[PDB]
């Protein structure tokens, strides 16, 4: 049945116009109400706005309805001056509603069809490669561990992978942070026998594709 | 904005488990409340509206009820398809709006973190600012404390923690809290520590190195 697809650019300039369009499929596109929710990094679903298929009509949140804008195959959003703050996924959506009487009066929206969401960031840094730094310790114990500090690159996202891929064991790649410079940095950990840090070499493969950056890292006792 | 409030924040279950959770509303909204479900990277699905009607396709375990300011969702006999993050949401008005959600996780046995400190690579000193990294590896459950101490003092700020989701295998997690600095402040300070609070420690570990040795 219904299928709902979002697209548009993932980087948007502060101050510029954030345009994300969904394709509507497998249904009469007239004949429901689509719209727009968004979720920001660490923060909660937020409705932006429904409107309605066959007319264009619908309503839009209080707090976003001053630089917002829906339009309808397809829907469209365009979100005018945009922040940081506007950095989320953005949801297509069906929005359902039900008469409450009795009386002329609406519910508002619930949302019976999502699409994937489409990432979208708002920043004004350019692209740029990581940087890659060893983390390194330790016989005493018997397992030690080792690491690679990604960090200071933009867009995300970064691959990690440890002795081209032959290690996998025990790694764990944190979620990128985003710093206050604009930029991102995560770490690559895994842990490993102590025995071994003296025959084996360890080495963080590095992979940045919006800059074509690759980097692979010995790391080393120190 | 009405406000909508879930609790718990997180809660850990086992499959088999009977699991209920609360959404509370600042104001009535009689029964228009739906459910969601979403799990890591996917799209949200309703799982009930109108507070208590099943969503088509949406499994019998799943039931909601309440009216009014007061609503529950039950899972019964919990399956492994049903750790996710649940979200409720009320559209009696404009603008309808979300709970923050409900993380519903695997519970297993207690385990320590086993802690680690890395001093900067001598490179990062050379760059002028320099990252301190301590990580917090195969622990659960997920609440665990980290304090900074620079020369036993307790730093504050210029620090942020990153957790991985819970292990598809081992289902615990691990955590990094990494504190930026500027060299000029790294070098004012000698001795860099990470102690670590967590349920599967009888007593605070403190893992630590000597700047420059």
């Amino acid at each position: 049945q219904v299928q709902l697809q979002e697209s548009g650019p993932g980087l948007v300039k502060p101050s510029e116009t954030l345009s994300v369009t969904c394709a509507v499929s497998g249904v009469s596109f007239s004949s429901f109400w689509w719209g727009w929710i968004r979720q920001s990094p660490g923060k909660g679903l937020e409705w932006i706005g429904t409107i309605y298929g066959s007319s264009g009509r619908g309503e839009y949140n209080p707090s976003l309805k001053s630089r917002t804008t829906i339009s309808r195959s397809q829907i469209s959003l365009e979100l005018t001056s945009v922040t940081a703050a506007d950095t989320a996924i953005y949801y297509c959506s069906r929005g359902l509603f039900q008469p409450n009487g009795f009386s002329f009066t609406l519910t508002s929206y619930w949302f019976d069809v999502w699409g994937p969401g489409v990432p979208v960031t708002v920043s004004s840094a350019s692209t740029k490669g990581p940087s890659v730094f060893p983390l390194a310790p330790s016989t005493s114990e018997s397992t030690a561990a080792l690491g690679c500090l990604v960090k200071d690159y933009f867009p995300e996202p970064v691959t990690v992978s440890w002795n081209s891929g032959s290690l996998t064991s025990g790694v764990h790649t944190f979620p990128a942070v985003l710093q206050s410079s604009g930029l991102y940095s995560l770490s690559s950990v895994v842990t490993v026998p102590s025995s071994s840090l003296g025959t084996q070499t360890y080495v963080c493969n590095v992979n940045h594709k919006p800059s074509n950056t690759k980097v692979d890292k010995r790391v080393e006792i120190k | 904005d009405i406000q909508v409030t879930q609790s718990p924040s997180s809660l850990s279950a086992s499959v088999g488990d009977t699991v209920t959770i609360s959404c509370r509303t600042s104001q009535t909204i009689s029964t228009w409340l739906a459910w969601y479900q979403v799990k890591p990277g996917k799209a949200p699905k309703l799982l009930i509206y109108t507070a208590s009607s099943l969503e088509s396709g949406v499994p019998s375990r799943f039931s909601g009820s309440g009216s009014g300011t007061d609503f529950t969702l039950t899972i019964s006999t919990l399956q492994s398809e049903d750790f996710a993050t649940y979200y409720c949401q009320q559209y009696i008005s404009l603008p309808p709006t979300f709970g923050l959600g409900t993380k519903v996780e695997i519970k297993r046995a207690v385990a320590a973190p086993s802690v680690f400190i890395f001093p900067p690579s001598e490179d990062q000193v050379k760059s002028g600012t320099v990252s301190v990294v301590c990580l917090l590896n195969n622990f659960y459950p997920r609440e665990a404390s980290v304090k900074w101490k620079v020369d036993g003092v307790l730093k504050t700020g210029n620090s942020q923690e990153s957790v991985t989701e819970q292990d598809s295998k081992d289902n615990t997690y691990s955590l990094s809290s990494t504190l930026t600095l500027s060299n000029t402040d790294y070098q004012s300070h000698n001795v860099y520590a990470c102690e670590v609070t967590h349920q599967g420690l009888s007593s605070p570990v403190t893992k630590s190195f000597n700047r420059g040795e």
